[PDB]
């Protein structure tokens, strides 16, 4: 029987095969496989015996050439820097992951006892017989806990794991061959982008240093030297991707800046002494509207109930507690201030001490008040919040629809390119969790409302019915030119301004509009149909090519529901399936911005809008234009 | 074909209610980017138009009010402020579609956590009423059932 | 936790779900399922407890509404007429087969001990979550042996089993609803056709009587009455299909005739007393060239070395031993005779005592000799075996190509319709294993050679080159008309006659043939291309519609390789996958014959061919026509 | 593209050799009705044209002889008769394609069962030679390897 199972596959007789198959039926690791599959395996499965404990089946770093089932005895799973991470016993199988992913072995397998017996299936046989059938989740284990869960979604991809095991996984599977540059970077991108949620720099940077200096615990001197050299090239590659993701954001992180400076010293010393890193060392040497930074300082007015104010000077990323303390420095108080945002319509929100970088989250005409709690209900808005009382039609009427739309789109591109991809993550998971600003995202989001309220403001301040018909016409044209420049954000902002209750009320104005522009507008409006998850908008944006500005409210909605719809941790493990979903949404933005976009009076106008954002005021004005 | 709208301030539990109704949290992954993300067959096909995440974009809620046939006004019974935020949304609904009556329900969400409670059943009752919990899945389906009945 | 698992699916909270999932990971029955699948099951799996041993989960015959996993305790699998067939323990699952096949439960499940706990998944949930993922072979067991193995090939179909368990399976799954007549019969057909190989009538008939009289061991009086009534309707249905498959062949089987006569008495008595079987009883009452039968008697000449002969009178299905004994009766011998077949070319084959119905397996001009073994090498053929020495061109030249082909096809249809489908099975698995004649198949197969040698004979006996060109032409036309009548068998026979070495040799004749008919023939020849498993022939026959006569040598080849390529038994179980493969080939024939096919001198000629089948003779004749 | 032909009397083991080479008995089910039933890649694509089952149809063997480029003449070393049946097939090969030389091998099949043996290695050797076993899978691939070499 062992004789039979020792015979080369091609030397097994029909009755050998039959006898083998009947025995395969008593093996629990094959129990979920079909009859068809098990008779194929009868001709291909190898019996392997080894006498001595401490015998090595395979080593970490090697190519995956076999899948094994333990028949008798036990084995240690051994990992450089951790020793024996677990032990497998009679009935367990191992070695499938490397085979299927065409990845290096992530562990050595060492016989734990004398006289162990194995069933082994080699690679080409595994791939023809078992690849889409041996579909068990891969569950890597350390000290009797799951540490990495991978599944077929064709390779096994990471579904969940610990931060450390996920890092170890993404490090090891880096391919250094130049022909694979883009593929390797793509694979690393989810980790490099999303680690801030589950493995912040305080933990990641020491982990990277530890990995950089890792040494194998097995092999000849040359083998050990080569392993550790490629390990270091892999760590360097990851650091390069990590550094590139942050760009200028690294200055906000002292830990990360200190790590990278010291890492550069390590690599240049090692490059010299080991004569290595010829390509990677110069890459690393490089690294060692303009965007607002969290450490930039703001001069900000904070109001009292009597409408006097204090001017504070604090970092953009200051918390509400830091704002309160700065205000108290200047008012010389110990009388329990709260910070309240106040809208032009008198709507008030108390901020939490916890809230960070609140300055850019005010509405268009919002202000910040500091007051004792007893004053909350008596606060009243400032005249400056209430917006203009005279139109600007006389200015922009004399500007071409095309020039306006173009200058709008140019300014919109400066604002959109100022937003770092990481701000989308910080905004979604909550700013206080990172103590980072999303100032650039905040100001770009506010632009949508500014444009929208610009439309409503100018229509509602236009007393003459005739000129008001010409306004409606001109905005419809401005929108059409925005959509032509692929600025879908500012296009929907104008269309939605036109849809505002205060503007749609004006039958005498709409009735009088040439039905050419009535049809243009009715179509724009249908593009906003929320039906079947904004299918009309979705397909529209889908047809377009890279240099485009998407409909930003729907992007924020997508991100919100990705975060709320999905748990960050599953059984105390990072839910990496969620991480990829978030990272995909942010790479959509990267794609929109992957190609560049190709009259000082028009420029100045478009960039200095003054707007009414008090809906009550606008409706009152509307009602007296057309009762 | 139906179109129900979820309204209320932030941090109330609108998105949780929406996902817990259309699919369920944790039993399945939730992809908000596909044609059927907010559609559920219930015998009627409902779309849930939810303002979670887009509260700062007032044009978004107006667009949904225009398309919405039923309305959920949600507050957190752990928050004062959110309850008081409710009068205005009710009013804005009557303005966008130019009507007199619209089917709707008042929802006191987060009812499971009562050591943090500051609003009472009474206040919401004074103010269709339901005390629900998206996470504890109390009254999730009921909310949207009532609105097809209205 | 039990509380949690007792809560209706829709009442489970997000943390209930998380807690449930972590526990699902400790359950071995779910171990081959994805993470995705197990979190879906977290919201759907029911915990079920029962206190008392002897509690019934479900009964045999009921609809499959749930799949179960045992968490604690054990259950008995109970079958009417067999008691407890096996016991399942902690970690085993059951109930999947009925659920997936939409079939009745094949067993009752009864708690074996006090306090058993189960995880249960109900049908609509099983089908949406687990149907194409819970793909484990179904292995039904009795007294610790597999008895039925079923697999997804969408339902689980029978792959292997014992004869009794296969019968039990096919009986139970009969659907009696008239709208399902054709579907029900189709499902039964493999068993009904192939049982002769693994469950001959000697075993099947008593099994059917036992099943007819089976009574349930569970249920109220009405439930028991209804179960046993439908059981009887199911047995009757199977008997009707079994009886129909045999038709007139039943007369050859005394056991089977006696069974059916007594079964008719049982059913008519029961019909009266139970007021049942109103439709089935009259169907059964009906049942209670012409084909040759195994019990028909032949007058057959058996030759001595001196070319005298004995005429014996024996059944067509007589064995060689019976032939020898009949010859010895007439020659008054005790001198150890052997039977040898002798061909016209002097080629000799010793027959085995075992061989049955050998008379129709002689070559066209073969004879049977009886002799002591010492005479074997000295036997010489008879003048009558050597065939005609003068042509018949003067007769059939005066017959239309169309009349010949039509009369050929008519005779071929009589011969082909004489072949019972079961003869194809007997011929494949070996006649002695059944002691049945394949006389009809034998004579139909010999017809192929007769037509072929007719061609060669007439060409080779035609001395005048000019008339021989006209012969070649006329056969090419006869073939074309055969192929038009969809008689592909006789078409290839003529084409292959024309390809015979003795005919293809005749360059002066082929050279002289109008190139119109040279092209016709070259095309016919390409249709015979063996390339890619006779693709040219295969696709040709595939396009044609029912009333057709296939190329019979390729049918025999297919059957041969199905039998030799595949084991009849796998682990001492019937290999039912092989059974279906054989049965498919025979239903292909049934399909070819499913529609009917739509000049006494031409008739007489076509049916009384005299032929040379001695290839040496034919080549010698050829060489003297054209040196 | 190659085309090898298997010849010999019935009960010799031609079909077993053919299946054991192209796929294998019992490891996989054998379907003789598909385009690839007798084709195997070996770097060459072989079709095996086997006379198993059709020995009574002499036109079938002639058709295959016409298309065949290599030839296996198989006997059973448990049978006298089958060995003696071999001279004629060799001769018929030279006649159908009109030639002088054709690549071929002589095969003594069933070599594993020697308590039933009646033909010796010697007789076959006197008569390319191989003593094989289809069931014991001795020399199955070798047979068809030799013929591509010839
Ligand atoms: N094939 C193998 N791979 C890795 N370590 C091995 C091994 N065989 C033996 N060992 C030893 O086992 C030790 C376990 O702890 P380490 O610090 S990883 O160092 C390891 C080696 O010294
Ligand atoms: N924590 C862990 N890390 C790596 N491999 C592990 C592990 N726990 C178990 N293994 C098994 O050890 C095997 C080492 O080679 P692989 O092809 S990466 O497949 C691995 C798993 O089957
Ligand atoms: N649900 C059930 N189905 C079938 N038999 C049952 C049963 N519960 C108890 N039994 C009894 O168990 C007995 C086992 O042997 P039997 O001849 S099948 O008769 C059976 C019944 O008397
Ligand atoms: N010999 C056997 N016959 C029938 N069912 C059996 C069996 N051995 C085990 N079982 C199990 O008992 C269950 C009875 O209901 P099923 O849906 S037919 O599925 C069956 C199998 O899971």
């Amino acid at each position: 029987m062992r004789m039979i199972l020792r015979k080369p596959p091609g030397q097994r007789t029909v009755d050998d095969l039959e006898i083998i198959y009947d025995e395969l039926l008593h093996i629990k690791a094959l129990s979920h496989l079909s009859t068809t599959v098990k008779r194929e395996l009868a001709g291909v499965l190898i019996f392997e015996s080894h006498a001595k404990g401490g015998t090595v089946l395979f080593n970490q770093g090697e190519e995956g050439t076999s899948w094994y089932i333990i028949l008798k005895g036990s084995v240690n799973v051994v990992i450089y820097g951790k020793g024996v991470v677990c032990t497998l016993h009679e009935g367990d199988d191992f070695g499938k992951l490397a085979l299927v992913n065409d990845a290096p072995r992530a562990a050595s397998i060492v016989l734990r006892e004398d006289n162990c017996h194995f069933l082994r299936v080699d690679k080409e046989d595994f791939n023809r017989i078992l690849r889409d059938v041996e579909a068990n989740t891969v569950r890597l284990k350390e000290h009797d806990q799951d540490v990495l869960v991978l599944e077929k979604v064709q390779k096994y991809t990471v579904m969940s794991g610990t931060p450390e095991k996920i890092l170890e996984h993404f490090l090891e599977t880096i391919r250094l061959e130049p022909s694979l540059n883009e593929a390797t970077d793509s694979v690393l991108n989810d980790f490099v982008m999303m680690h801030c949620v589950f493995m912040p720099n305080t933990q990641l940077c020491p982990a990277l240093v530890a990995h950089y200096h890792a040494q194998p615990s097995q092999g000849t001197e040359q083998e050990r030297m080569d392993y550790a050299l490629n390990n270091k090239r892999r760590v360097i590659r990851l650091v390069l991707q990590w550094a590139a993701m942050y760009g200028d954001l690294l200055q906000e992180d002292d830990v990360a800046m200190a790590f990278l400076e010291e890492f550069y010293v390590s690599v240049s010393d090692d490059a010299r002494m080991m004569a290595a890193f010829k390509e990677q060392l110069p890459e690393l040497e490089k690294i060692v509207r303009q965007p607002i930074r969290g450490s930039d300082e703001v001069l900000f007015k904070v109001y009292c109930i009597d409408h006097t104010y204090t001017t504070i000077r604090v970092p953009v990323a200051a918390s509400v507690k830091e704002v309160i303390s700065a205000v108290a420095d200047k008012l010389g108080s110990g009388e329990g201030l709260i910070i309240v945002k106040m809208n032009s319509g008198g709507e008030k929100v108390v901020l939490k001490s916890n809230d960070v970088s609140v300055f850019t989250t005010l509405t268009i005409n919002g202000r910040l008040f500091a007051c004792p709690r007893e004053q909350f209900d008596s606060l009243t808005p400032l005249p400056e919040q209430e917006g203009p009382t005279t139109g600007t039609v006389g200015t922009f009427e004399l500007m071409s629809s095309k020039d306006l739309a173009y200058q709008m789109t140019t300014y919109d591109w400066e604002l959109f390119n100022c937003v770092h991809e990481l701000e989308l993550i910080y905004h979604t998971f909550g700013r206080h969790n990172f103590k980072k600003t999303t100032a650039n995202l905040d100001l770009f989001l506010r632009r949508f409302n500014e444009i929208q309220f610009w439309v409503v403001t100018e229509v509602c301040l236009c007393s003459q019915l005739s000129k008001r018909v010409q306004l409606l016409k001109k905005f419809i044209k401005i929108a059409a030119h925005c959509k032509e420049y692929k600025n879908l954000n500012s296009f929907f902002a104008i269309v939605m301004g036109l849809s505002n209750v205060a503007v749609s009320r004006l039958a005498l104005t709409w009735e009088k509009l040439p039905s050419k522009f009535k049809k243009f507008y009715a179509e724009f409006e249908s593009l906003m149909d929320p039906s079947r998850n904004h299918r009309a908008y979705r397909l529209t944006a889908a047809k377009l090519e890279p240099p485009l500005i998407p409909f930003m409210p729907l992007l924020i909605k997508d991100m919100t529901f990705t975060h709320e719809g999905n748990k960050t941790f599953i059984d105390n493990l990072v839910n990496f399936e969620k991480m990829r979903m978030i990272a995909n949404t942010a790479r959509t933005v990267r794609y929109y911005r992957s190609q560049p976009f190709n009259h000082q009076d028009v420029r100045s106008y478009v960039r200095q809008l003054n707007v009414i954002d008090n809906q009550r005021t606008l409706s009152q004005m509307s009602h007296r234009l057309e009762p | 074909e139906y179109k129900l709208v979820v309204l209320g301030s932030g941090g109330v539990g609108k998105s949780a209610l929406t996902v817990q109704f259309v699919q369920g949290i944790f039993v399945e992954k939730y992809d908000p980017t596909i044609e059927d993300s907010y559609r559920k067959q219930v015998q009627c096909m409902l779309e849930i138009l939810d303002t979670a995440g887009t509260e700062q974009f007032t044009a978004m809620r107006d667009l949904y009010m225009k398309n919405g046939q039923g309305f959920a006004l949600v507050y957190s019974i752990t928050a004062q402020s959110t309850f008081n935020d409710l009068q205005d949304l009710r009013e804005q609904i009557l303005r966008v579609k130019d009507t007199d009556d619209v089917p709707m329900i008042l929802v006191g969400n987060k009812c499971d956590l009562e050591d943090e409670r500051v609003v009472g059943k009474e206040q919401g009752q004074n103010l269709a009423f339901l005390e629900s919990s998206a996470k504890s899945k109390i009254n999730v389906n009921e909310i949207f059932y009532d609105l097809v009945r209205q």
